[PDB]
Order: structure tokens, then sequence, then C-alpha cells
RNA sequence: GCGAAGCUACCAUCUGUGGGAUUAUGACUGAACGCCUCUAAGUCAGAAUCCCGCCCAGGCGGAACGAUACGGCAGCGCCGCGGAGCCUCGGUUGGCCUCGGAUAGCCGGUCCCCCGCGGGGUCCGGUGCGGAGUGCCCUUCGUCCUGGGAAACGGGGCGCGGCCGGAGAGGCGGCCGCCCCCUCGCCCGUCACGCACGCCGUUCGUGGGGAACCUGGCGCUAAACCAUUCGUAGACGACCUGCU
RNA sequence: CGUUCAUAGCGACGUCGCUUUUUGAUCCUUCGAUGUCGGCUCUUCCUAUCAUUGUGAAGCAGAAUUCACCAAGCGUUGGAU
RNA sequence: ACCGAACGCCGGGUUAAGGCGCCCGAUGCCGACGCUCAUCAGACCCCAGAAAAGGUGUUGGUUGAUAUAGACAGCAGGACGGUGGCCAUGGAAGUCGGAAUCCGCUAAGGAGUGUGUAACAACUCACCUGCCGAAUCAACUAGCCCUGAAAAUGGAUGGCGCU
């Protein structure tokens, strides 16, 4: 049935300013920037307390399939405020049997070259996701670390270079080679 | 004694039904901006209905067959013709009333165009709901000036903007010349408030 | 955003049906799309009706959602709901709607020859006022 | 019921309109795009076959057998004469299409040019552009000719230049030029149109159009072969001896239930003559001309650095059937569409 | 026997292409289901599939340009404006334009800031079943005489010259210098207009579109086809050519 | 059944459906006639996919091979009787 | 061959059966209440197409439970001893299988749900506590939609189309 009201708020720290053109919210703070439209998602977004303490997401007269969004409303709108707050890193390790594949960043972490993966000749060039940040970390032997803003822009970046080491027409339950998400965490933990 | 129609917005076949009857009623109608008609159902629905229209053709000959018209304007008029009685004489005269543009022409850039609210997507569809853009829809399928198309879109929109601006423009001249005379037509100014208007 | 809310005490104006063009207290809430009106000094009797034939306003006032007619009426004569309505603007360009319509042909003739005259005189005021904005930016 | 043994098709879908050329002269139905990143230049010329010969060369691509050997191949010669640029034309895109908009010619038009304006040269008075050659020595007349320069600079999108063959330095009998608009790719619209009107009423030659080891296009009419029949024209298999109505033909057109005759049936018809453009054609050599400092310099055309003779291209003979070449050459490996004498793109 | 030319053979030789949407599938974020999840909203990769680019034909489809009948009679096109007379009809004031959202939007100065007088952002203020309203706006649709009041230096001579803008399928509009004339829009006193004696196709866009006669000024001088020839072509037609 | 393990691949005892590419069943059209089988040639279409492209599952370690999906674009030969 | 209705030539009115977005006359009602998303939607006796089975896709109903004596999923300690109990010797200290089938510590392990063994060992499920603190769980059943569901010329709720 059509349930009267579902509200749900996000409570947001002082660090944090957000504000909102109708459904069009934005977030800025210390790291930077992020926007997000959410037009033909067919809320409320309210903003209230004095400077903005809290935002309020209310659904009127909708059935299951619109209750189901209050709640990735607010999901996307931690992981902007922790994306601006704290940021997001994801570590990925480079999983192989013999081969050391080898991973090299070529302007700053916007291309990524992937040699040596089954011992194949074919290169592979991943372009990553604009605002995402490649990087070779220290005392680790084979690790790749994505720094960033966006939680989309960063596990979609992941995702790439994590399909684009797969292994084709074997046994993939015994071939366990590839670069594979490991750990995912923020920038700084405060 | 022309009506101009937007396309923007608004339903196709609910349109379309409209136009067909207006046009068969002994009335010049110019439907425009065609490629901004959505289509209720979403985008990969619509494509394979018309992926299937493609499929539908005449073996012997294609040439002789059917027609298949890639451009948002000739499907418009495709979908009128197909409600038109296009086989009979007032058909055919209705189907030479009927004018379709893709984009819109300057010949029709400069005249105020209107909305039907019975056929378009706010008022008839859920918001809930999916659609499919029919220039989208006619150039995935195959339709070439979509880009051409949107650079003179973007060029009359900023010459429309200038134009407003101008209407901006006189407007404010007309409010504050109403702000100096409305004190010698005060008695002129009260004549239409008593009988209904300016309130 | 919304501003204007379903509420025990919330006016409306009819649209549409018997009793087209007044107004109501919402009394109490039936279903999703009818309601419980009454309407105490605007000739309209206590019945159900749907929210699609009426159209709320700003206006709110104070009853406990069960009233049998009386408190209900004291409070629509205490917040004076009537001279608000006749000083709101909406009301006011109503009743515009209907002098229009009410409008004889002796009146329409004494309308158009007042539009043609101060039409002239606002268009030559506009013409003075292009000229001396052209000057001015001479 | 079924085919028992599964054929491939006999003949292409894609070419048959097998009709007769309603043009003779190659037409470009696909310039090359345009950035404003390089200069401008043009992008196509016209030349006329000439003849066939051998090219004897070396092989240098390793990991073949074939590695720092010696091969011959088969290559064409086209004469290709400096052309006259006589006019440009401008192009404004449409959602209906790619429209003109303004075609200007010049001042001073060779009587080759204005052969192509008339069917017959000899009952003609040659009136053409006698009131529009009036329009340059003029200061109205310039005016307005410079004021449509100015709208096609601000209003044209792609640019087309009008350039005809000299048919006077060359051994075909006909006298009437080929007119021809080539694309001018290249920088913006305005430097395009000013680099196009300082090349009006010049001469265009080849090595500023085409350079060496050149993969280019081909474009062409096929010599023409007649009504031929569907053995000779679909390449279908011969009936055996014992038919009674003919061994030539198409057996079977179709089935009952519709199959009567498509476009997928062969027919006999025409064959030859149709336009053809056939890509990735590799440019061997552009020839130079006969120049004269002292006397005739026959050397330059077939003495290359290995050969150091005194031989041009005009075989012991000339050319059969077409003549024997002065000017300027290309040379390009393969064969190429059309017969001799044969204008192509 | 050998064999020119021409046709011909995977029996010789040359050439044969790139993107977009995505299917299956694998995924990202993330609810429903305070946990998880390719899915419900959204997002990514994705192929002999589909579609287009390449190529072939070019619409009872258009576009730009050139020349347009000087003869031994003629005939055309632009301009200012006069005449009946035939044919075919539709009509019965026009609207000369923001984009945009639908769980929002319109209008101001911008005290505040940025960008190339304008645009954009912040704050504030007025309406929002839209009165800066297509439920809307603009023009009066009897005439002229004379003699007052409110308002106005406005209009006209397809007004003459200049400044421009408009190309998607432009075909129109604004602004200045100069000669002459008029009292037009709203109220009032003053009469007169075949007042055709009740009777229907009134009014007009319209100097409507096509053809035949006529008032003048300027500008002009041909092209196609048949006959001949060619063979890059060909059943005949048709096609490429040459000929003071 | 499969070393254990119903379902990787199979699957008894039962049961539900599709096709007119086989034979049956009927006689509705044709007996003032619709040329009756094969083979040769040639074109198009279907997918109930043998191979090729992209994939998922194996009792898939590699090679080889089975099951399943999107999918008819391109192929499916030369012969003795 | 179905429904209505039987027929001289016409005018006005009213209907039957069917319909009222356009073809095509009429819902251009400010129609009422819900259901439905279909990558094969559905669209009116005959009639021109579909089954068994399945779906937390979604909307209801039936039955039985527990939640302050402090639920459900979510991080977390464990499956011991009579007992290698008992037929199975070819091996059952839970283990291919079957008659058996309870006590003790007790907070708690069923003579056991799997991973797996010539046998073992080991990993690991009833119950509760530390953390979040109010509606949740399980089985049937009826709607609409989806899978099941594959044919040959291009193809038909009549078409356009329709959410
Ligand atoms: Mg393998
Ligand atoms: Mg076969
Ligand atoms: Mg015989
Ligand atoms: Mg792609
Ligand atoms: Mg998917
Ligand atoms: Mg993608
Ligand atoms: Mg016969
Ligand atoms: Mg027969
Ligand atoms: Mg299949
Ligand atoms: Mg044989
Ligand atoms: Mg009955």
């Amino acid at each position: 049935m059509k349930t009267i009201l579902s509200n749900q708020t996000v409570d947001i720290p002082e660090n944090v300013d957000i504000s909102l053109k109708g459904r069009t919210v934005i977030v800025k703070g210390p790291r930077g920037t992020l926007r997000r439209d959410f037009n033909h998602i067919n809320v409320e977004l309210s903003l209230l307390g004095k400077k903005k303490k809290r935002l309020r997401v209310d659904k009127w007269w909708g059935n299951r399939k619109e209750l189901a969004t209050v709640r990735t409303i607010c999901s996307h709108v931690q992981n902007m405020i922790k994306g601006v707050t704290l940021g997001f890193r994801y570590k990925m390790r480079s999983v192989y049997a013999h081969f050391p594949i080898n991973v090299v960043i070529q302007e700053n972490g916007s291309l990524v070259e992937i040699r040596n993966f089954l011992g194949e000749k074919y290169i592979r060039r991943v372009r990553m996701r604009p605002g995402v940040a490649c990087s070779v970390s220290q005392a680790q032997k084979d690790e790749l670390v994505l720094e960033g803003n966006d939680i989309e822009l960063v596990s979609n970046s992941a995702a790439l270079i994590q399909q684009a080491t797969t292994v084709k027409n074997k046994d993939i339950r015994k071939f366990l080679d590839g670069i594979y998400v490991s750990e995912k965490g923020t920038v700084q933990q405060a | 004694q022309v009506l101009v129609l937007d396309g923007r917005g608004h339903l196709l076949g609910r349109l379309a039904a409209i136009v067909a009857k207006q046009v068969l009623l002994g009335r010049k109608v110019v439907v425009v901006r065609c490629e901004g008609i959505n289509i209720s159902g979403n985008f990969y629905r619509n494509k394979l209905k018309y992926l299937a229209f493609l499929r539908k053709r005449m073996n012997t000959n294609p040439s002789r067959g059917p027609y298949h018209f890639r451009a948002p304007s000739r499907i418009f008029w495709r979908t009128v013709r197909g409600m038109l009685p296009h086989k009979t004489k007032r058909g055919q005269a209705a189907l030479d009333r009927l004018k379709v543009f893709d984009g819109i022409p300057p010949p029709y850039d400069k005249k105020k165009r209107m909305v039907v609210p019975a056929a378009l997507k706010v008022v008839r569809l859920k918001p809930t709901r999916k659609f499919a853009y029919l220039g989208r829809l006619a150039h995935e399928v195959g339709w070439k000036y979509q880009a051409v198309t949107a650079t003179l879109e973007e060029k009359r929109k900023e010459k429309a903007k200038i134009h407003y601006r101008k209407k901006k423009q006189l407007m404010r001249l007309r409010k504050q010349a109403e702000k100096n005379v409305e004190k010698k037509i005060d008695r002129f100014t009260e004549v239409l408030k008593t009988h209904g208007f300016l309130v | 955003v919304f501003r204007r809310f379903v509420e025990v005490g919330r006016v409306a104006y009819v649209s549409f049906g018997p009793h087209a063009g007044k107004l109501v207290a919402i009394v109490d809430v039936i279903d999703q799309n009818r309601a419980l009106v009454d309407g105490p000094c605007t000739r309209v009797r206590r019945q159900a009706m749907p929210f699609k034939c009426m159209q709320l306003t700003d206006f709110i006032l104070k009853f406990p959602h069960s009233a049998r007619q009386k408190y209900v009426r004291k409070a629509w004569e205490k917040a004076d709901i009537n001279t608000k309505w006749a000083a709101t603007r909406w009301a006011k360009k109503i009743e515009a709607r209907e002098r229009k319509a009410k409008m004889t042909d002796f009146d329409r003739y004494k309308v158009m020859k007042a539009k043609k005259m101060r039409n002239r005189i606002i268009k030559n005021e506009v013409k003075k006022l292009q000229r001396a904005a052209l000057l001015k930016a001479s | 019921s079924h085919r028992k043994f599964s054929a491939p098709r006999h003949g292409s879908l894609g070419f048959l309109p097998r009709k007769r050329s309603s043009r003779h002269r190659g037409k470009v139905k696909s310039f090359p795009k345009d950035d404003p990143s390089k200069p401008v230049h043009l992008t196509a010329f016209l030349g006329y076959k000439a003849g066939m010969t051998h090219i004897v060369r070396e092989v240098d691509r390793p990991g073949s057998k074939v590695n720092k050997k010696e091969v011959v191949e088969a290559v064409t010669i086209v004469e290709t004469p400096p052309m006259v640029v006589v006019g440009i034309v401008g192009y404004v895109e449409t959602p209906r299409g790619l429209r003109t908009f303004k075609t200007v010619f010049a001042e001073h038009i060779s009587d080759e040019c204005k052969r192509r304006f008339y069917k017959n040269w000899h009952k003609s008075k040659k009136k053409a552009f006698t009131k529009y050659c009036k329009k340059w020595q003029d200061d109205a007349g310039k005016r307005q000719l410079d004021k449509d320069f100015s709208s096609m600079k601000k209003y044209c999108q792609v640019i087309r230049v009008l350039a005809h063959t000299q048919m006077r330095l060359l051994p075909l009998r006909q006298k009437k030029a080929h007119l021809m608009e080539i694309q001018v790719n290249g920088g913006t619209v305005a430097e395009k149109l000013d680099w196009a009107r300082e090349r009006l009423e010049q001469q265009v030659p080849v090595s500023q159009v085409f350079g060496q080891d050149e993969m280019i296009d081909v474009i062409g009419v096929t010599k023409g072969k007649g009504y031929k029949g569907v053995t000779s024209r679909w390449h279908t298999k011969k009936l055996p001896r014992k038919t009674h109505r003919g061994l030539r033909k198409v057996a079977c057109i179709g089935a009952w239930h519709p199959a009567r005759v498509a476009f997928s049936v062969a027919r006999a018809g025409q064959k030859g003559y149709h336009h053809r453009t056939e890509i990735n054609k590799k440019i061997y050599k552009i020839g130079q001309g006969y120049l004269i400092k002292d006397g005739k310099l026959i050397k330059n055309n077939a003495s290359t650095d290995y050969d150091l003779s005194d031989k041009s291209i005009n075989p012991l003979g000339g050319f059969v059937h077409y003549g024997e070449v002065t000017n300027d050459f290309v040379m390009l490996k393969g064969c190429v569409v059309g017969t001799k004498k044969r204008v192509l793109t």
C-alpha cells in the first residue's frame, strides 16, 4: 500500500558545508566539492538547523519500490560526506603464481600499464576516472592504492583494473591471478 | 490560422491523435521540435519496437516495400499517417496540410508555439515511470543530424535569450511607465477593475 | 519544499462539484483520496469530499479532529476567514474573473474605449522612456 | 525441401543496382575528415589512365621469405597534368543535409573549362560568363563579390574548390576539360578560404596534393562490356550440355510461394560501365614531365638510381590505345578501374 | 605452325575498412530486509548481434551558378502606376520567438562577489490553481462639418539617401538627415450623409494565383535536339567526343 | 548411476507440453486436369547451434572434451556404390 | 452457423448487441476504487493460441509462534564425557547404512547438519551473554507480471499507437 510518510535525517558534522538547488545537492569541505543531482529520484530534501545541521529526506505516499530509496539517498549522503572529510582509499594487491605483474602509472595516476600478466605480451592500459589518483605504495611488494573523493569513481576505477586482469579459457579456480581489492578505507582516520 | 505545436515533452501517439483530428477538421498544424518527443516505456523497449519495424520489410524488392524513415519528423509524419485515412482524397489533403520539422526552422523560430497538456509527459505519465527520447532513438537507429540540430538549437537559444532580455527591458519600461501614468489615468484604470481587469 | 499540508483545520477552495467556489475546513482525514469536510459559514454541509475537487489554501485554524460543527463554527468566526478571504489577492482575481464574465456589451464598449485611450497614453510614455534612455546611453 | 549442399552466393548484394553509370567522371562520395591542426591542402586530384608496365623493386619487410629480394609489380601509369583552379564553393550543415551556399567562379576562365558548359561548342556563340567576368574590374561588383566571400567565411563550414584538367597538354582526342570539386581540408574556415582565394586562377601540381609511398583511393567508372549474360555477369555455374533451352542461363529462379524473382536472383543484363571506388593503392612514384633547360629532359621519368639510363616511361611505340605521356604522372601499384584514356579520381 | 590488337583465367595480377547502442556475461554504489546483495533509483566494461560510417543507385526532393532567342518579322526581365474583362479557389483582425522544472517555478535591485554594457552566483523582497494570466495581450469596425476640455509634437506622401542585422528552409525589420501637409486618439454642444418604406449569399486577407490586350524608362542577345564524326560506349535508344 | 554426493553429466517408476521436417486419421478444395519421384542449377528464410565471436558450469591441473546462454552474420567439402 | 434483430418507399425520435484517443459516429466525465513494468506486457463468447512446475517481482488473505522474563538477521566462546555404545570386519571413537536413540557437567552439544576418511585427527551447526533496541519469523493460498515458451516471405489487440 501507499505509506503516508517515510522520513530520515542526516546529522552533518561541523567540518562539512552542504546545500541544495532543488534536488541537486552539493557538499564542500576540506578535500573539495562533490555534487549529486537527485532529480528523477522524486523525494523531498529539506535542510534544517542553524547553519544547516541536518539534511532531512521525505517520501510522501510511496509504496515499497520508492520506500526503498530513502535509505539509499541517505547512504549516498553518508558516502559523500565521508569522501569530503576523510576521503576514500582502496588498497588492492597483485596476486600471482609465477609471473610477477608489473604495474606502472604514467601521468600521475591516470593511465596505468599492467605487464606480464600470465606471461602475456599485450600490455594493459587503463584510464582511471577523473578524480581518482593511483599510486604504488611503500613497505609492500605489489600493491596499488586508489585515492579519491567519489566512492563511485574510485570503486569503478578499481573494478576496471580488476576486470582487466582476468584469466581467459582456463580454470580460474586454479589460476588465481590478478589485481584484487583487499582493503577499503579512508585517506585519514580522524 | 495556423497552429504551431512544440514537440518538446509531448508523447508520440498522444500528440499524433490530436494532430490527426485537428488536421481532419480543416486546420493547418505545424508540429515542430520533434526530436524532443518522448515515448513511454524505456529505451530498450522502444528501440526493439523500432528494430522490429525495421525487420518488417518486403522480401522481393525492399525499395518497392516499406519505407523506414529514420528522421524524427518523418517518424511523427508516419505515426500521423497511420491515424489518417491516407488512402482517400481527404486523407491526402490532411497529409498536405500537416507540416512536420526537425529542430525549428527560421520560418517558425520567431513564432509563439503552443503546448498541448492533454498529450504531455508530466500530465500523462506517472513520475516514477520510464521513457525514451525520439531524438536519441533516431540517432541510435541511424539518423545523421542530431549534432548539427544541437548546434543550431544552441545558436537560436542564444538568439532567443537576447530577444527575451529585450522583452524584459520593454516590460520594465512598461511597468515604470504605468507607475508614472497612474496619476493621470486614475479614472481610466479604475473603470477596468470595476469590470474585472488588472486585479 | 512543501508549504500547504492537509492538516485538521486546513481551509481549502472547492474547484468543481456541487459546492463549487466555496471554502472548506478539513475536519478529519478518511482515506488517501477522501477527506471529512465542513463549511460552517460558507453554506456547505458536513460531508465527505475527495482531494481532487479541492484546492488547499494557506489558512489554518484550531479545532480538534471530530468537532460537532459548533467549535469549528466558533473557530471560523474567531479566525475571521471571510474578511481575510475577501482581502486575499486570489479571491480578488476570482471575483475579477466573475466581473469579466458578467461584463455587459455597453460595459464592454466602455472598457474598450478606456483600453484604447489608456494604451495610447502608456505607449506615448513608453516611447518617451525609450528616447530618454537613448539620450542617457548616448 | 531444403538445399542439399550448401554453397556461398554468386555475386555481391551490395553492388546490385547494376545500371550504366549516369556519370562518366569518377565522383568522390566521401572526402576525408578535417581537423584544424594540419595545414590546408587538397584531398583529391584528377588524372587519366595511360597504361601498364612492370616495376622491379627491393622488398624490405622482415619475417617473409621474400625479405631482401626483388619482385616485379604490375603498376598503372596515370598521366596527371597540373589542374587549373577556376572557382570555389561553400557548404553549410543543415538538418536535411549538407547544402551548397555560394559558388564563386574566377575572372579569367579558360576555353577548355568553357567547353564543359556547352553540349555543342561548334554551333555555340561562346557567351558563357560574359556578364560574370565584368564583376571584377569595377568597384561595386568587386564589393558585392567581397561581401559574398565574407558571407561564405562567416557561414560556410565545408569549402570545396573548383579545378579543371588541362586538355592542351594531353594526347587525347577530346578538348572538353573535366571540372571537379575538391574539398580543402585543413585549418579554420577563414584561413581555408584565404588560401583558396590565393590559389584561385592558379596551377595545382600533383606534389602539392599527394606524396611518396602513400596509400590512396581510386575512383572511376568500369570499362564497359555491354549487355552480357548471367554466366559472364554473375559468374554462375553453367548448365550441362544436355539442356534444351540453354546452358549459359540460371536454371531455377526460386520457389513457388513467394520467391518470385528478387534483387538477390542473378539475371542477364549490363556488365561493366559501373562506378567503382577501390581503396589502398600504393603510389610508387610521382613522375616529372618533359621540361626544357637547354633541350628535352627525357631522363627524369624512368631512370632510377640503379638504372641510370636515358629512358622515359613511354614504351617503344608509345602506350597502346592511349598516346604518349609528355606530362608529369603517377604510378600506382596494382591495377585501377577503367580502360585506356579514362578519367580517374 | 607462329601470331598483332581486343576479350579472357585465383590458369596471370591488384584490393577488400571504423565507430555507436548494447545481448549473454562479469561488475560498482546501495536499499528493500538497521546485515548482505549487478537492481529496485542510478553507473561501468562488453562481442561474428543490431545500426551507421566505407561502397552501389539517387524522390512527382531540394540547392548554388552560367547563358537566355537583334533577324530578313520579333520577344523577354526590374521599376513607378493606370483599364475592363476570363478561369480557379480557400477566407472573414492579428500575436514579431526564452531555455527550463514537475517533490517546484516567475520577477527586481543588485548594498556583496566573479566572468566577457551584459551574463552568472549569495542575501532580501512580491505573487504562485499562474493578473508580468492563451481563463491572456494588441487594433476599433460608421463618415465628416465647428468649438471646448484632458493628453500629445505625433502621423503620412508603397517619402528620398545613409547605418546595419538576418543562411537551418533570410527574404524582412529597426535606427538617422531633409521638403511639405494635417489636428487623427477620450469625453461633450451642432446638424447632414439614396431614412431605398422587416426579409438571403454584408464586411475583408486582395493592387488574391494562371492566361490574352494594352502607358513608359533601363538592360539584352541564345541554348537544346535532329544530320556529320568518335569509340573511353552500345540490341535500338542512350553515353564520352570533334567540327570558321 | 557417478570412489563419498539425487541434480558436473545422467536419471527409473510417473506426469506436463511444442512441431508439421516422418508416417498415421478425415475427406474440406481440385477428376471440362494444379504435370506424378529423384538428381543438377539457383535464391531466400527458421533455429531445435556442428564450427567461428563473446560468456557462464564441469568428476575444467594443461591439452582435449561435455552442459548451458546471447546469437543464423559467415561457412557446412571431394568421391566409390 | 456467434449476439441483437428479421426486410414495402421515406421523415422525426428511441434503442438492442456492441462501443465513445485517431482511422470511426460518440466519455473533449476536471469519472470512482484498486492491480500491473513485462529485454515475449495486455487488450472482450464462438475465435484463431497455450500447460505441469517455479519466483521475498509485487498486492492481499489463512494458520502457528516470540518481544522487556530485555526478538530477527549483524561482529562472536563450542559440539565433551558412559561411548572404539550397537549390527556392520571390508570400515563408523557423529560420519557408505539400518533397528536404536538417555542421563552427567548442566549454560551446552542431537548416540548428530556438512567439509572427509583402509581408520583417525581437524574445520564447523540447538541455547546464551558483550554491542543496535521494536515489530519480526515460518508454511500455505489467491490476483497481475516473469521463466517454462522453438519455424521457416515481412506481420499484425484490425492499424496507428497506448503505461
Ligand atoms: Mg581448458
Ligand atoms: Mg543447408
Ligand atoms: Mg534434350
Ligand atoms: Mg563499444
Ligand atoms: Mg545487467
Ligand atoms: Mg557501457
Ligand atoms: Mg493446365
Ligand atoms: Mg502450372
Ligand atoms: Mg537459441
Ligand atoms: Mg558424383
Ligand atoms: Mg442467446
